[PDB]
């Protein structure tokens, strides 16, 4: 759960940054 | 792909729209209730259209603006249903990652994500309308297994965006609200996504000659055009009459009809009335055969392949067989072609013979008919 | 052309607007044709239901259901005996129009043509016995009525053809073709040989029609840039475009004068243009959705529209 959560968070962050 | 070019043209449009030196200025309003920046009023965009596009009708330019704004290039800040209304309401452009040209396609799980996120940002009200609440009810009933990480990433995004400044959260959430309006719209307004399954994969003469021909072919019926200048004002469509067509039914022509016959025997033969009167003259002049032949050819070109042989041999024996009463008259290559083809009934059997007799009739008969006393007496009244 | 055309006196105001409405369909509407009786109506839908109205009366006298979907082309008999509807089922059925069997207008379905792909349109040639058809095959032909007996073929293409219209003349029964290949080509039905072709457009082409003197034909496509082409000079005659309209061009048809020009568009308007001076003359905003296909009644008294709004109007 923790690994999945951290991965999802960092991934959404990197996505929203790629979008910016 | 076709519509790609359409979106490209309108991209040209909005690119000229948010121009550096020209363009609409994205203002920051100040109110007794709040201070809203980076908006503008629909009258602004209307004026911009009229200026840089020279769209004479305000209504026409408004309709262009209407469908543009219903393709996600700007939206009304307080409404779901995209419609440009010329007044003091506040708009905004869209983001290059959220145009519609980018082949985007949302899906049901993602609609669930946006539903959970909106419903959980505020918790002061069901910040939504009845159709979207209805959609979320169905998503619940059908997505029984998969909810949790949806809620997870939703509030995660909420933190990741609220952590940036307060006006940033506002503008980003406004944009990524409207872009899902356009791709899943309110029940009423038409979707602007779909596409039709079809796209779901040498002797020449001078133009002046053609100009004269086209102008003249216009003029000779120019006074017949029932849109531009009709002498018979009887319009069964407009003026609730029936008499015009009913006169068109009767065999007695109009004087219009008789003047119109005088242009070309082809049009005459198109007219059944013309056929009858021309045939009458040919009979009374003991000259009612070549027209009889040509009518025979045409009436032959109408039946299916079941009767083509039954007629071709028979028509030969009646007209094109030497020794029959009806004596169609051929030259060397004509009668040669006829004799060779007559064995085989064909959909283009008698082409050269028809050309021969047809130029004969067009060259001789029609002239004297128009010159004839019957024609003059019938055209007088 | 227009460098001499400015000489003809320009044209005045038009006041055309609605004179009827049809409220029978339950979907989009995607084909329509007049009769030669100059008053009836034919139009098929995308949801398997073909209709036969009387716009003069708005009173249904027929009804019929097609087995399939996306019925993309209908046609009316000259006398009024049969109609050919088909596309996406590769087979073009024809039904005997008359009040013959009060049981069904579809029950007498007799397969007549059938390609191996969706079918674009069809038009009768001259006699209630022989119908054209076009599919995604890139190849058309004439198909008899009762037999299904193919009569000739045309394989000059390589894409999806979408256009087909008779010539007005009863001189050489020819007809016209232009499709996805950006071109247009005209068959001579006496042989089947592609004697003349044309290409200037910028995308697929969505219909064409003859200049009603039997001497030329213009058209428009999803370039939004309509053009008119001669047969005798073999050359483009004048551009028909305007930067304002941008959307696709989804029909054309002339007025009996051969003066005006009609075309339904994708920006929901219609657009009548002068054939000589090249100016617009009106834009008659009626349709809440896109224009599907459009025709002029043969008498020369009005015209209807095909549109994406789930109903028809009779625009006078």
């Amino acid at each position: 759960r923790c690994s999945k959560k951290g991965l999802g968070r960092s991934i959404m962050r990197r996505i929203t940054e790629i979008p910016e | 792909s076709p519509n790609m070019l359409v979106y490209r043209k309108m991209e040209d449009v909005i690119a000229r729209m948010q121009d550096e030196k020209n363009g609409i200025p994205i203002r920051t309003v100040k109110s007794f209730l709040s201070k809203i920046p980076s908006v503008f009023s629909g009258s602004d965009i209307v004026q911009w259209l009229i200026k840089n596009l020279t769209i004479e009708d305000p209504v026409e330019a408004l309709h262009l603006g209407t469908l543009m704004a219903a393709h996600g290039y700007f939206f009304p800040i307080s409404d779901h249903v995209l419609t440009l209304k010329d007044d003091g309401t506040f708009y905004r452009f869209q983001t290059p990652y959220f145009w519609p040209s980018n082949c985007w396609e949302p899906e049901n799980t993602d609609y669930a994500v946006y539903l959970c996120k909106r419903t959980m940002q505020n918790k002061a009200r069901l910040e939504l309308a009845d159709y979207e609440a209805e959609s979320l009810a169905r998503l619940q009933r059908a997505f029984a297994r998969k909810w949790e990480f949806i809620f997870m990433q939703a509030e995660a995004q909420a933190k990741v965006d609220k952590k940036r400044d307060k006006i940033e959260r506002k503008i980003l959430d406004s944009q990524e609200r409207a872009f899902w309006d356009v791709h899943r719209p309110v029940p009423g307004c038409v979707n602007t996504t779909e596409v039709d399954i079809k796209k779901s994969s040498r002797h020449r003469l001078k133009m002046s000659k053609v100009a004269d021909s086209l102008l003249s072919y216009t003029e000779q019926y120019l006074e017949y055009d029932p849109f531009l200048l009709p002498p018979d004002p009887s319009n069964p469509w407009l003026s609730d009459d029936t008499t015009f067509w009913e006169l068109e039914a009767s065999k007695e022509p109009s004087q219009q009809r008789v003047k119109r016959w005088g242009f070309g025997m082809d049009e005459a033969l198109k007219d059944p009335v013309g056929r009858e009167q021309f045939l009458k003259f040919l009979e009374s002049e003991f000259s009612s055969e070549n027209l009889r032949f040509w009518l025979a050819v045409e009436d032959l070109k109408k039946r299916p392949i079941k009767e083509v042989p039954s007629r071709v041999q028979e028509i030969w024996q009646e007209f094109l067989a030497p020794g029959a009463p009806s004596a169609i008259n051929l030259d060397s290559k004509s009668y040669d072609k006829t004799t060779q083809n007559v064995k085989e009934p064909g959909r283009y059997t008698f082409e050269d013979a028809q050309e021969h007799i047809y130029k004969l009739m067009k060259s001789d008969s029609y002239p004297r008919f128009i010159r004839s006393s019957a024609y003059q007496e019938l055209l007088q009244a | 052309l227009h460098q001499v055309a400015e000489r003809v006196e320009a044209l005045g105001q038009f006041v055309m607007k609605t004179r009827r409405t049809l409220k029978g369909h339950g979907n989009k509407v995607l084909c329509m044709d007049w009769c030669k009786d100059k008053r009836r109506i034919v139009s098929s839908s995308q949801d398997g239901k073909v209709i036969v109205w009387d716009s003069f009366t708005t009173n249904k006298e027929h009804a019929v259901t097609m087995p399939c979907t996306w019925v993309m082309a209908c046609a009316y008999a000259p006398s009024g005996c049969a109609i050919a509807c088909g596309g996406l089922d590769n087979k073009c059925s024809v039904y005997p129009l008359t009040f013959d069997k009060n049981e069904n207008m579809a029950a007498k379905k007799k397969s007549v043509a059938m390609h191996t792909n969706y079918l674009s349109a069809c038009s009768f040639t001259n006699s209630d016995m022989q119908i054209l058809t076009a599919s995604g095959d890139g190849t058309c032909a004439l198909w008899d009525v009762e037999s299904g007996q193919l009569l000739q073929s045309f394989h000059g293409h390589g894409a999806d053809v979408l256009c087909l219209d008779l010539a007005p003349s009863e001189t050489g029964n020819t007809f016209v073709s232009g499709g996805c290949d950006k071109k247009a080509m005209v068959w001579d039905m006496r042989s089947g040989q592609c004697v003349q072709a044309f290409e200037t457009h910028e995308s697929d082409i969505n219909s064409v029609r003859y200049y009603p003197s039997g001497d030329a034909f213009a058209s428009g496509s999803d370039d939004a840039t309509c053009r008119l082409y001669d047969l005798r000079a073999d050359r483009e005659v004048a551009i028909y475009s305007k930067e304002s309209i941008i959307f696709g061009a989804s029909s054309v048809d002339f007025s009996l004068s051969g003066r005006l020009l009609f075309a339904g568009y994708n920006d929901y308007t219609i657009n009548v243009w002068d054939v000589l001076k090249g100016s617009r003359v009106s834009i008659l905003f009626g349709h809440e959705n896109r224009v599907s296909t459009l025709r002029v009644s043969p008498d020369g008294t009005a015209f209807c529209s095909g549109s994406w709004d789930h109903t028809l109007r009779v625009w006078a």
